[PDB]
């Protein structure tokens, strides 16, 4: 079994796609989440992927700090353990998604209430947009990202 | 243990304390009325093997309430592959000579079915782990019980995070890694045998036995438990069994 | 299906172009970046215990079954678990 490497969180207005590598050679992958203090959740099981939609379990709380681990088993062998009874895997980078997820009144993939919640509503009377002084929408207190694409 | 807090009295009721000639020895789980699962290497030094005693119901060691019963641990069962003096498989079931009675303050603690243990109660991030042992490394035993809630580790992290240099052997299967690396919380000495216990969807199951680490709460390292999983079909095979005579019995395992 | 105009959310969803991405709004039975994934189709026991109180069992072609330990039983829903005893091991009596 080879352990994935290259985990990278894929996300534009919440939608939010981990990926990774390598292509299986006769292997598949389980991907598992949480939050620092939650219990690990399980998501793409057994799949050949090398990708892990992870959208629904990061909009529930988007200003958590979420990580993501993803197991590699023998395909047909799916009850493999390394030496520690444990299947091998490897873990992704961090996620916070209200300051890391990327920008595109707009909904996002986050729903209350399975409706959808839109920019302003995630962002507050603290989302601003430039037009000169074409609009791009900023989030000026962000470390990473800020801005999004132009229109 | 050292960072946790005082176990109300009765929020516990499966903490067992092992006594040798009246000196705490270990702790240990109740996991049904004649059944004690404790560690191994608690019985590396046993001599007065008749004088051991197991108290259930007990909380605070200074002062006798109604509701602790002593019974005399009948036998002591340790894998035939663990070996003394190390920290491998390093688990031990006890009969009780005569059965406990279950009151408020006296509950057994639910052994999982092994695929539950290792699929879903094993990913159940925090686990309370208890005792009456020291409450900082080489500092005083503490008198009421004290638990302390910890973050359960993957080997590949524990190896990861872990300073080698120090007494540290081997993660091997049988063992997992719980606790904090920042000097602050974890089980002690005193506290060997005792549970590591899960909450799952409102019942408590027993995922490890209290059992070794380096110093306790040293910076860089995390307290390390017995798998429990690894030996619940080795642990029901003995309770059922037809008691072999001996006080310390070597049981085959697997 | 490719970028937006070529159709790629599945199962009713609804696409957004981005530059030269897009992204898939999903109906709430369904994930995936092409809102492929039915929620409905992992009832396994690897995924949140099947959604049994305790023990599960899957099954070869049929549904998996939930189980409960000694001094309990699998009430209607089959999914939860009952005492059947005074002192059911794993629960807490001066806090139930
Ligand atoms: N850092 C920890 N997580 C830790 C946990 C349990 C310990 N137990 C001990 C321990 N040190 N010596 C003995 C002992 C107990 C009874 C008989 C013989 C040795 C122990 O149980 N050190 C311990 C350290």
């Amino acid at each position: 079994t080879v352990a994935a490497y290259n985990l990278t969180w894929k996300s534009t207005n919440f939608k939010t796609i981990l990926e990774w590598e390598p292509k299986p050679v006769n292997q598949v992958y389980t991907v598992q989440i949480s939050t620092k203090s939650g219990d690990w959740k399980s998501k793409c099981f057994y799949t050949t992927d090398t990708e892990c939609d992870l959208t629904d379990e990061i909009v529930k709380d988007v200003k958590q700090t979420y990580l993501a681990r993803v197991f590699s088993y023998p395909a047909g062998n799916v009850e493999s353990t390394g030496s520690a009874g444990e299947p091998l895997y490897e873990n992704s980078p961090e996620f916070t998604p209200y300051l890391e997820t990327n920008l595109g009144d707009e909904r996002t993939l986050v729903r209350r209430n399975n409706t959808f919640l839109s920019l302003r509503d995630v962002f507050g009377k603290d989302l601003i947009y430039t037009l000169y002084y074409s609009v791009q929408a900023v989030i000026p207190s962000r470390t990473v990202n800020r801005k999004s694409t132009d229109s | 243990i050292v960072g946790g807090k005082v176990c109300p009295k009765g929020e516990c009721p499966w903490q067992v304390l092992l006594l040798v000639n009246g000196a705490q020895l270990c702790g240990g789980t109740l996991i049904n009325t004649i059944w004690v699962v404790s560690a191994a290497h608690c019985f590396d030094k046993i001599k007065n093997w008749r004088n051991l005693i197991a108290v259930l119901g007990e909380h605070d060691l200074s002062e006798h309430d109604g509701d602790e019963q002593s019974r005399r641990v009948a036998q002591v069962i340790i894998p035939s592959t663990y070996v003394p003096g190390t920290t491998n498989h390093d688990i031990a079931l006890l009969r009780l000579h005569q059965p406990v009675v279950l009151t408020d303050h006296v509950v057994p603690l639910c052994l999982p079915e092994r695929t539950f243990s290792e699929r879903t109660l094993a990913f159940v991030r925090f686990s309370l782990v208890s005792g009456w042992g020291q409450l900082l490394d080489r500092g005083a035993t503490a008198l009421e019980l004290m638990v302390l809630n910890v973050p359960r580790l993957m080997t590949q992290d524990c190896l990861q995070q872990s300073r080698k240099v120090g007494d540290s052997p081997n993660i091997t299967e049988y063992m997992f890694c719980a606790g904090y690396s920042d000097g602050s919380k974890d089980s002690c000495k005193g506290d060997s045998g005792g549970p590591h216990a899960t909450h799952y969807r409102g019942t408590w199951y027993l995922t490890g036995i209290v059992s070794w680490g380096q110093g306790c709460a040293t910076v860089g390292h995390f307290g390390v438990y017995t798998r429990v999983s690894q030996y619940i079909e080795w642990l029901q095979k003995l309770m059922r069994s037809e008691p072999r005579p001996g006080v310390l019995l070597r049981a085959p395992f697997p | 299906g490719d970028q937006c105009a070529s159709s790629p959310c599945q199962n009713g969803g609804s696409c957004k172009d981005q530059l030269q991405s897009y992204i898939c709004f999903c109906l709430p039975a369904f994930e995936g970046r092409n809102c492929e994934t039915h929620k409905d189709d992992q009832l396994i026991c690897v995924n949140e215990n099947g959604g049994c109180e305790q023990y599960c069992s899957d099954h070869t072609g049929t549904k998996r079954s939930c189980r409960c330990h000694e001094g309990y039983s699998l009430l209607a829903d089959g999914v939860s678990c009952t005492p059947t005893v005074e002192y059911p091991c794993g629960k807490i009596p001066i806090l139930e």
